[PDB]
RNA sequence: UGCCUGGCGGCCGUAGCGCGGUGGUCCCACCUGACCCCAUGCCGAACUCAGAAGUGAAACGCCGUAGCGCCGAUGGUAGUGUGGGGUCUCCCCAUGCGAGAGUAGGGAACUGCCAGGCAU
RNA sequence: UCCUCCUAAAGAGUAACGGAGGAGCACGAAGGUUGGCUAAUCCUGGUCGGACAUCAGGAGGUUAGUGCAAUGGCAUAAGCC
RNA sequence: CCGACUUACCAACCCGAUGCAAACUGCGAAUACCGGAGAAUGUUAUCACGGGAGACACACGGCGGGUGCUAACGUCCGUC
């Protein structure tokens, strides 16, 4: 499951998720799944969607995961009050903005690529759309 | 110096005809000769560094510069500023005199001497060679040596490449293998 | 480094200090065959007086131009021209040479010629 | 071969350009050569269908501009981040 | 040369038993009697010692002949 | 007055790197010698001194060359001050400001004072 | 109690049992001044010598250094002799 | 001894493409702030000194944020 092998700091501010994505274009495969909504992808969600599409293509072709979950999310345990310092790190997320290409694929028919991405999108919280590599 | 005149009157002119250099200034020249003893055991007994320094003095005829550790290395238990070796750099007349002694009397005394390796060049016409034991130099009295110790010779030249550097040395009958 | 850049490194700190002080500076330049002197205005950009061994008027007096005797000549010569323009006080800029030999012979000749520095 | 109709833009900047895209237009710029850049607006749906053909980027296009015609090649395109829409196109005179 | 620090350095004659006679500078006062010099050292002739090790059939034919 | 060279500056990559060519009458560099003025944690390498037989080999100037560095529009986009609105984690409208990146293209610096050689 | 950074919204300041690290000294030289010098790392060639010691050359160009945290500085060096 | 083949694997540096950063920056706004000049408007709206205070439990709403679960009519800051 995706995590940075090491990080300079352990905990991070919440921040905000304004703006539109860089990486709007298919760059390695011929087909891809593009984010249309906005939100967080957790490492678990990314992995679940990955497993879904590879099963659909029976491991044929190649798959690129374009997003990486590098942001640590903390939570406090149950029955604890406010204060007493920042909670412990629980899981890692990637911040998604509209337009980001999440996955790419090639080496399979388009009519199979659509089916594979349909199965994967069902695992992701954000809405997504199928896109193809343009000339230029 | 004797070999210096041999350079001026023969080596330079034959090299000119060999490589077809356009200017006499283009012909390679010997710039310096440097002797190094990496004593090392000066980490134990400083008299060893002194005794090694006396040997370079006798061989070279000038007081050696003792060389300090560039940086600490735990792999050898050396701290920075510890004496590790000593060097002598020879230039001008005393360079040619040593160079003459080395060829004419010193290297003949090497055990099982078959000639020096012709490939011991750094890639830019500087030749470097080790000697295993000090006794090749008659200035060291065999009856009085404390310990075996070798040294490195390095010859620095204005040559641009090993082919030019090798030609320069061979012109002195520098005994390549 | 080449010798020229190394010398210019040595020269820089004194030159900057003199610029901040706003002094008129006497700048020597030395060469194996020749020696030069210039007096430069406080802006550093215009030459009020020059003297050099390349001038026939000076070289004609000399056995050889690359020695302390020639340097003493230009030291007298530059100081005379400077006083003829009233530039009595200057700061000596040794331009990164050692204050030795020819450069000292030039400077202390100019002092005896009445230049204040 | 592909032929396009365009109009010179009367106003430029953020607000003007968004009003175009609300009106099913989109802006474009012609530059290169010696003449100054010429700013034009294009009918979106026509050009969107044309640029679907791979020849659109390789072949020489011609744009008729208010009585002139100019021969150009598509130099760059800004696509909308996730909708199938064009934001802007650069043409270089050819 | 810093005048004080360096050892005595002196011209000495050298003589090799091959009859080569030479003059060098040295840090010693002795005349240098030599057993070998670069002139008489055998390096340019002696290599044959190893080539004699390569033969084999020119040994056995002695036994085969006898 | 033109060409070249040296010094002191303006300026601080359109000015710096790479690759190719080229210069020694002057100038500059390398260079010759070192007992001496001076110097080497050792050494005339450097610094210094006395010189002028060579060489422009190196270096340094000059010239050519876009393989790089560098510069860089127009248009669009992002962001945003003020007023208003929505489906209010984030957006939109009116008006003002408006990048960064990239693109077309530019680009192998320009210039002041003093001095010397050559030509006039 | 004191120092450095972020939070802190491009002047200053700005809270929380917010996120990260240090101090409670050292040095008559580690201060003054004059003169000089320029790093890490890596690749080649060399006695013992090894992945790593001292030596020569090259690439590189400050990625080193700063008595002790971190930030800002430093080639005219504030770094080294 | 030196060392060859092969890989069911991993693979630094360098090179080409693609992203992320409160404690990264070879870039870089709008605003805000400091200083100067000018016109109009404003019951001197400014500063100094002196007499008398009260207050030092704040609340919500917008915008920028830390904490919390981008939970709270939660909590702690900036500005209106
Ligand atoms: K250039
Ligand atoms: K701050
Ligand atoms: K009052
Ligand atoms: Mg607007
Ligand atoms: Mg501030
Ligand atoms: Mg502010
Ligand atoms: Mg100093
Ligand atoms: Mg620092
Ligand atoms: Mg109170
Ligand atoms: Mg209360
Ligand atoms: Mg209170
Ligand atoms: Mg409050
Ligand atoms: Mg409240
Ligand atoms: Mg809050
Ligand atoms: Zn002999």
């Amino acid at each position: 499951m995706l995590q940075p092998k090491r990080t300079k700091f352990r905990k991070m501010h919440k921040g905000r998720n304004r703006g539109l994505a860089q990486g709007t274009d298919v760059s390695f495969g011929s087909f891809g799944l593009k984010a249309v909504g906005r939100g967080r992808l957790t490492a678990r969600q990314i992995e679940a969607a990955r497993r879904a599409m590879t099963r659909a293509v029976k491991r044929q072709g190649k798959i690129w995961i374009r997003v990486f979950p590098d942001k640590p999310i903390t939570e406090k345990p149950l029955a604890v009050r406010m204060g007493k310092g920042k909670g412990n790190v629980e899981y890692w997320v990637a911040l998604i903005q509209p337009g980001k290409v999440l996955y790419e694929m090639d080496g399979v028919p388009e009519e199979l690529a659509r089916e594979a991405f349909k199965l994967a999108a069902a695992k992701l919280p954000i809405k997504t759309t199928f896109v193809t590599k343009t000339v230029m | 110096a004797k070999l210096h005149d041999y350079y001026k009157d023969e080596v330079v002119k034959k090299l000119m005809t060999e490589f077809n250099y356009n200017s006499v200034m283009q012909v390679p020249r010997v710039e310096k000769i440097t002797l190094n003893m990496g004593v090392g055991e000066a980490i134990a007994d400083k008299k060893l560094l002194d005794n090694a320094a006396a040997d370079l003095a006798a061989i070279s005829g000038q007081k050696p510069l003792i060389t300090k550790a560039r940086k600490s290395v735990a792999g050898f238990k050396i701290r920075q500023g510890y004496p590790i070796g000593c060097k002598v750099t020879l230039r001008g007349e005393r360079m040619w005199e040593f160079f003459e002694r080395l060829i004419t009397i010193a290297v003949p005394r090497i055990r099982d001497f078959r000639g020096l390796s012709a490939k011991s060049f750094d890639g830019r016409g500087n030749y470097s060679m080790g000697v295993r034991e000090q006794i090749i130099f008659p200035e060291i009295d065999y009856d009085k040596v404390d310990r075996v110790r070798g040294l490195d010779i390095t010859i620095t030249t204005t040559a641009k490449s090993d082919e030019e550097g090798r030609a320069l040395l061979a012109a002195f009958d520098f005994p390549f293998r | 480094m080449d010798k020229k850049s190394a010398r210019i490194r040595r020269a820089t700190r004194a030159r900057r200090k003199l610029q901040e002080l706003g002094a008129t500076r006497l700048v020597v330049h030395r060469t194996p065959r020749h020696i030069y002197a210039q007096v430069i205005a406080p802006n550093g950009s215009e030459v009020l007086v020059a003297a050099s061994t390349v001038e026939k008027a000076i070289a004609e007096q000399l056995k050889y131009t690359g020695n302390k005797d020639a340097a003493a000549a230009v030291g007298k010569a530059v100081a005379e021209r400077a006083l003829e323009k009233g530039i009595k006080d200057v700061s000596f800029d040794r331009s990164g040479f050692q204050y030795h030999g020819r450069v000292q012979a030039l400077a202390d000749a100019a002092r005896e010629a009445g230049l204040q520095f | 071969m592909f032929t396009i109709n365009a109009e010179v833009r009367k106003e430029q900047g953020k607000g003007a350009s968004r009003r175009l895209r609300a009106a099913n237009k989109f802006p474009a710029i012609i530059y290169g050569g010696k003449e100054a850049p010429l700013a034009i607006e294009l009918d979106h749906d026509k050009v969107m269908n044309m640029q679907a053909k791979a020849e659109f980027y390789s072949e020489v296009l011609t744009i008729v501009v208010d009585g002139k015609e100019i021969k150009v090649k598509a130099q760059d395109v800004q696509r909308h981040p996730y909708k199938p829409k064009l934001q802007h196109i650069d043409f270089v005179r050819a | 040369m810093k005048k004080d620090i360096h050892p005595k350095y002196e011209e000495i004659t050298a003589s090799c038993s091959c009859g080569n006679v030479m003059k060098i500078r040295s840090t010693v006062g002795h005349d240098l009697n030599l057993d070998v010099c670069s002139k008489c050292h055998p390096f340019f002739t002696g290599k044959q010692r190893d080539v004699a090790t390569g033969g084999r059939v020119d040994r056995f034919n002695k036994r085969f002949n006898i």
